[PDB]
């Protein structure tokens, strides 16, 4: 409380913000490749499916 | 027809819904914008305890 | 959130199915074709004022339609699965996140679903005129069991749009 | 109300669209196969009869 | 006569009016646009409070 | 202060309430669909000109859609209740920070 | 649905454009040799009975 | 009949299906302005944190 | 862990009728990590309260 050293509100925003990063760059991912299971880190069995399939 | 078949259920399977994905984004970014300002309130909280030295 | 999240499991399996019926009605259309072929073989055959060399030329076609109808029916699956070659009694997909089947009845389209053998044919004139009868039973009850699975699979997607 | 993660509005605005694309499909199978009633799936009972006649 | 009166008569139970189809199509092709128009409306509304912060 | 906060526990109650009604209304969508297809499955089956082979396609299209009606309306639940699938007479959901309720009548599907 | 991937109503519509071709192909058989079984594959038992007549 | 069995034959080996072609076409360069649009979407991630400082 | 959520280590499904059991298995073991959870961030407020009395 009043701490000049320590900002734990704003480790908190970061984690927060990068929370919202993280969303955004899935987002794109889908966008560029129109695909929302587009490797086997999306989603393995399903991925795996799709590519026998 | 059965190739057909197994491609549009590769589709189905793997295929993002674009439409969905354009809100999403939009909504991400302004999340974005709102972290960032966030952040810089979060920012701020040393400096209000200057005023007291 | 967890429980809208599984919602995509359902949709997965509800649109999994609508591929397995439309795998079986395009058999279906092989077969209700190959069908009305053997109809008009055995109607011919019928005919007394055909001399043997004709009857046997109309009994050779119609075992042979009647050997694509097996092969038609053998080849109507999705991914390993099927709705129509006889191997299952039912296909269960799912209808929500618990775990509720949306059951689909298998329709036979095997010519043993249609009421036929591997060797069903026609010798005789009198033969073949009963024969008339057993594949317009064949036809009907082939246009019967790929009528209920289009309205399975109507069903199928009434319940992915609720779903959704 | 004045939601960043959720955009109900959006998701009923796709469902409406999704229902206005569903018409147009239907609209171009009987265009291109010149049929109301093309298959099982679009009336079996008629479909049906159709057949046998 | 009666193969004709039956192929007339299936003719009448699964046929198509494709004039009635013309009609159709033009409209749900004006619905369609209207509808991403609309998504497009409702995708804009975290972006109003944006100017609050 | 208290009173007032109270009433943050209404509004999530009616809101509940709203989406009760909103999948009941999904639901009725299918039904009444349902239910025009099958009227229009019995007007053909009325008609005397018809042979006995498409009275059975029509008769077994009218049984299908009735089964689906009862599949359309037990799946009318919003997280575990219903408005619409017979389970209750009633839903009462808050109306004030009292716990006076407001009532809707289950109106079955 | 919203695919850019996968167009399954692009694959239903060239299916039946296929048939339709094909239809057309026969008919120009039809036309050109005046035979409506002009071989074997048309309806090999009255092909033979004709070829033998 | 035999030169024109072999050429039709050859045809079967290579011969594109410029009807399906069309769609996929037509996808493709949708596909890939949505792909510059995510590429200028990936672009402006630095620009995000110029408001920090 | 997995033995507090009601799973062992082993737990799986060898056929579609075991993985229709383990789905209530599962939203069990989920219901119970959630009411473990607010249990635990019910816990932290308390403690957050006594803490700003004892200042």
């Amino acid at each position: 409380l009043n701490s000049i050293n320590t900002n734990s509100g704003a480790l908190i925003a970061l984690q927060n913000l990068n929370s919202t990063n993280a969303e955004l760059t899935q987002v794109q991912q889908r966008i560029n490749t129109g695909k929302k299971i587009g490797s086997a880190k999306d989603n393995g069995a399903i991925w795996a499916t799709a590519k026998n399939q | 027809k059965l190739q057909d078949s197994l491609d549009a259920g590769v589709g189905n399977l793997v295929d993002a819904d674009l439409a969905k994905e354009s809100a999403k984004l939009q909504s991400l970014q302004t999340k974005q914008q709102l972290g960032v300002q966030a952040l810089s309130i979060a920012n701020q909280s040393s400096s209000s305890i200057l005023s007291l030295f | 959130s967890a429980t809208a999240g599984s919602m995509n499991a359902v949709k997965d399996s509800l649109q999994r199915g609508q591929s397995t019926i439309d795998v079986a009605l395009a058999a279906g259309d092989t077969i209700t074709d190959l069908l009305g072929k053997m109809k008009e073989k055995a109607l011919a055959a019928s005919d007394t004022s055909l001399n043997t060399a004709s009857f046997n030329a109309l009994k050779s076609d119609f075992d042979s339609l009647r050997d694509q109808i097996t092969k038609a029916a053998s080849n109507a699956k999705f991914n390993g699965v099927s709705i129509a070659d006889g191997t299952t009694t039912k296909l269960s997909f799912l209808a929500n996140s618990d775990g509720s089947a949306f059951t689909v009845t298998a329709k036979t389209l095997t010519l043993g679903g249609l009421g036929l053998t591997a060797t069903s044919s026609f010798t005789t004139a009198a033969a073949a005129k009963t024969m008339i009868g057993t594949i317009d039973t064949a036809l009907q009850t082939a246009t019967n069991k790929l009528a209920s699975l289009g309205t399975s699979s109507t069903g199928l997607d009434t319940h992915l749009t609720f779903v959704g």
